[PDB]
RNA sequence: AGCAUAUUAGUCAGCGGAGGAGAAGUGAACAGGGAAGAGCCCAGCGCCAAUCCCGCCCCGGCGGGGCGGGGACAUGUGGCGUACGGAA
RNA sequence: CCAUGUAACAGCAGUUGAACAUGGGUCAGUCGGUCCUGAGAGAUGGGCGAGCGCCGUUCGAAGGGACGGGCGAUGGCCUCCGUUGCCCUCGGCCGAUCGAAAGGGAGUCGGGUUCAGAUCCCCGAAUCCGGGGCGGAGAUGGCGCCGCGAGGCGUCC
RNA sequence: GCCCUUGAAAAUCCGGGGGAGAGGGUGUAAAUCUCGCGCCGGGCCGUACCCAUAUCCGCAGCAGGUCUCCAAGGUGAACAG
RNA sequence: UCGGCUCGUGCGUCGAUGAAGAACGCAGCAGCUGCGAGAAUUAAUGUGAAUUGCAGGACACAUUGAUUUCGCACUUGCGGCCCCGGGCCGGGGCUACG
């Protein structure tokens, strides 16, 4: 009760076993550098950011190059307790990473702002 | 009165708090960027230093203290001298029988 | 249309083409007086 | 004084591999004098797996001791012994 | 590039400048890349080679993936799927991979707005792809107790 | 009409054939080329400007060279002058 | 003349625990130099009151006390496996050949 059907002869398939190390290759993990504080560098305060700031609900931050869209709004909103509508970003430049954080139409980018400092 | 690692050598969740805080303030010198303020941001950045310095000494001192007795320990609390010193007093019983019974004796000529 | 490795070399050569401080030239051992100054016509990237 | 053998030259360039040293153990050698100085080990032939590697307990070149399981090995590990001889 | 300001350079000059100085400016699921293979480039097997390597690109035990069944997945403790080995079972070669901002490739348009950005910002109206509600569709039909009820029951199809 | 020239490939998407199966017992059940609504999401990189009798290459603000799209009236056959 | 050249002496120590080399970034206010998101340096020890171009360190008088990037591919393109947290997003650990 054992005959090929076909006449090709496949490689059969074995256990593969899931690694038991016997140790860690590393003590600890390694510690994660870009956490919130490592996300928004400072905001940046010029004219078009203040009209950003004053007309389109929107804040404009300076943000670390790695940090992604996501990353990016989950910083704003631990940082400042904020709800954040959408999340623009440019690359500038001079290699600095800008975004534009339009918030919740039930928050004043005019009173945020005055309490992070700007304006 | 800044921060000095003795007065931090203090529980994890403490330290934390203190680099948090130590955080906020760095983020808050930084929007301001006063003379006093943007001095104090190396002040800040390097009480940041020192606290995460502690920070990762007790935790390393802690894994060495661990891993003490184990055979295999992680390749970061392995020693690393050289990559050739990484990588000798036996002897095969017939030199020890050879040494055994012929020492080299201690003599002097001309006496 | 450029590359991100292209676009950060080019900040960095931005970043560069700056004069130097003025208060750099009071100081005890200062032999500099002015920038390795770049122009966009005169002298062409290394690309 | 051309040039082809020769010379240039086992040299430049090329490729591979190290260590604190390595390697050795036109036109040279041996003897002689110095610097240094150091000798040894297997296989084989014989006798007696006597050999090696890889959970628990006790003491910054991961070893030592005790206890118990797995493997290597008779297609040959270890001890004695290899020309100056060796064993009985 | 934009604004502001103002010896050398702009083969005369300049109250001007692509010059000099200071400071700003490039916002996307929908426009591209990213994905595909095209001529071709190029790993693994194999061969060759003193050797760095290079020849070769189909000339080798080259599948790691399939709804379905039981032991054990019990795990939420089994609705549907994170569970292992096996068969009842299937799964051929164009063997990895790279190669187009003009080729292929779903889906965004109108109005307004700046000193410098907008199919990217705002207003409005859409759309494509991926991932546990409501409605509709599956569809109310055909011996016989009351009934000429078009009443529900009783049964079968 | 012309070719002794016959004028890409793949990703990707769809229809069909066949029928293993699943569904519920008389009020529905399985299931929707997936039908109308409703819910959530779409990360990364580029994006300024010049594009050529001064923003590119030619040693330069050089009569050179450098791929494209749109293009009105008259005359006139006319993207001629 | 705080540089060379030449001679001599001692030592003679790179790297998957990831080197040499490259890129990018880091100072309150370009280069060189020094560093690595703890970025113009942290800790420790010794030393001891400076650093300095410019105001800006309560320097506990027990003067503790001044001086990163360079599994598959190279476009930040695309994954897969196992955990953790927040509801798909984020974090950690893995995944080269011989």
């Amino acid at each position: 009760k054992k005959i090929r059907t076909s006449p090709t002869f496949r490689r059969p398939k074995t256990l593969r076993l899931r690694r038991q190390p016997k140790y860690p290759r590393k003590s600890a993990p390694r510690r994660n550098k870009l956490d919130h504080y490592a996300i928004i560098k400072f905001p940046l305060t010029t004219e078009s950011a203040m009209k950003k700031i004053e007309d389109n609900n929107t804040l404009v931050f300076i943000v670390d190059v790695k940090a992604n869209k996501h990353q990016i709004k989950q910083a704003v909103k631990k940082l400042y307790d904020i709800d954040v509508a959408k999340v623009n970003t440019l690359i500038r430049p001079d290699g600095e990473k800008k975004a534009y954080v339009r918030l919740a139409p039930d928050y004043d980018a005019l009173d945020v702002a005055n309490k992070i400092g700007i304006i | 009165a800044k921060i000095k690692a003795r007065d931090l050598r203090k529980k994890k969740e403490e330290l934390l708090k203190q680099l948090e805080d130590l955080k906020v303030e760095l983020s808050q010198l930084r929007v301001a960027k006063a003379a006093s303020k943007l001095s104090k941001i190396r002040v800040v950045r390097k009480s940041i230093a020192r606290v995460l310095t502690v920070i990762n000494q007790t935790q390393k001192e802690n894994l060495r203290k661990f891993y003490k007795g184990k055979k295999y320990k992680p390749l970061d609390l392995r020693p690393k001298k050289t990559r050739a010193m990484r990588r000798e007093n036996l002897k095969t019983k017939k030199q020890q029988r050879k040494e055994r019974l012929y020492p080299l004796r201690k003599f002097a000529v001309k006496a | 249309h450029k590359t991100f490795r292209i676009k950060r070399f080019l900040a960095k050569k931005q970043k560069q083409n700056r004069p130097i401080p003025q208060w750099i030239r009071m100081k005890t051992g200062n032999k500099i007086r002015y920038n390795k100054r770049r122009h966009w016509r005169r002298t062409k990237l290394g690309l």
